[PDB]
């Protein structure tokens, strides 16, 4: 038959479109977070040295 | 059709998972809307409490 | 119910207070009456809702 | 200086007065409309109401 | 329960039973309500 | 109330002149007393509140 | 909220934060205006003040 | 701490603290950045008065 996970009881959820929404914000802050941190780690390697 | 024997027992026959996997009697693509209790249900149980303190 | 209170909710909740129980009734107990329940007495217009309402 | 000094008043007034707002009408104090407005300045790609709030 | 083994935030509701509840909140707002209750719980000192 | 003030606060501060207490009452506390508290005083078009808003 | 053996005793069974933590039982993704008081209300203040100090 | 020689009272005392740093708007815990926490938990303050007050 098909597959579903194992039966957790976790209680009633909210409608999709409850759970499309906390996705967009979840990936606005997600973002947010991964290019502050990439911008922190690209800062050190901008000025080079020679010889 | 029979009497359960003076005995009530609860099966079910048809039921939506057996198990791990999924039964083919019923189907999941429906969306419902569910509705929570919000502040002022709060508010109502704490001025429950209060009503039963003034009486006191 | 996710924003503000339901009317049935207010409805009932003041019911509840007029102290009527929906289950047990009269040492015998149903899990829906048809008679006592608060559905099934907010539908037919009883006069406790009626009385509740205009309160 | 003194053509020079006309225009940039016309310049910096037109730098204050140009601000956009959206603008929502309603009921003084129809909650809806802060409801409303949580959800569009969020995410979200769809909005579920009744006709009285009219979008359009 | 409140078994879970996927992390969703704040998705997930539970149904319980509200025995007793007062509505009847003698004031046009929340905000104004705590007012209340502010000089109702003086008065209860009081009392 | 952000901006300038409601009706209702002019109403219930005119009524708190006039000597009225919500809670208190005959010796007997009431959170909502469902009379002399001013809002169901308002709400029930009540003399006093009419004597105000005349006034 | 209840009253056993003639005592009363508050008890919330199903409250909205249990540590730091939050309960699913209610729903807090909703906005309320809040309405405090302006100026007028500070001069309503005095006014009263005023009004007493007059009385005496 | 509420009783005192037999009578209760509440004295409601302001404690001033001031965070450092601002509250990240952003971040994934303050979700929807909206108003109703704040009414669910003002009246987490009035516990210890309330059981003190159910001991009297």
């Amino acid at each position: 038959n098909d597959y579903i996970g194992k039966n957790k009881d976790v209680g009633l959820k909210v409608e999709l479109t409850e759970d499309i929404d906390r996705r967009i914000m979840e990936h606005r802050n997600r973002f947010r977070r991964l290019i502050f941190n990439r911008y922190v780690e690209f800062l050190p390697l901008l000025i080079n040295y020679t010889n | 059709m029979y009497i359960n024997n003076g005995r009530i027992n609860y099966n079910n026959e048809y039921g939506y998972r057996r198990g791990i996997y999924r039964e083919p009697f019923y189907s999941d693509n429906a969306d419902y809307n569910t509705n929570s209790k919000s502040y002022y249900d709060y508010l109502a149980r704490f001025n429950g409490f209060i009503f039963e303190l003034c009486d006191f | 119910s996710k924003h503000t209170t339901t009317l049935y909710e207010i409805i009932e909740s003041e019911l509840q207070r007029l102290g009527l129980n929906e289950f047990v009734n009269n040492d015998r107990i149903h899990f829906n009456d048809s008679k006592h329940a608060f559905m099934q007495k907010m539908l037919y217009f009883d006069d406790d809702v009626k009385q509740i309402v205009d309160h | 200086c003194d053509e020079l000094a006309e225009i940039i008043l016309s310049r910096f007034s037109l730098i204050m007065q140009s601000k956009f707002s959206k603008i929502f009408l309603s009921d003084i104090q129809d909650e809806t409309i802060n409801q409303f407005i949580n959800k569009l300045y969020n995410g979200a790609p769809f909005i579920k109401t009744d006709k009285y709030i009219d979008p359009e």
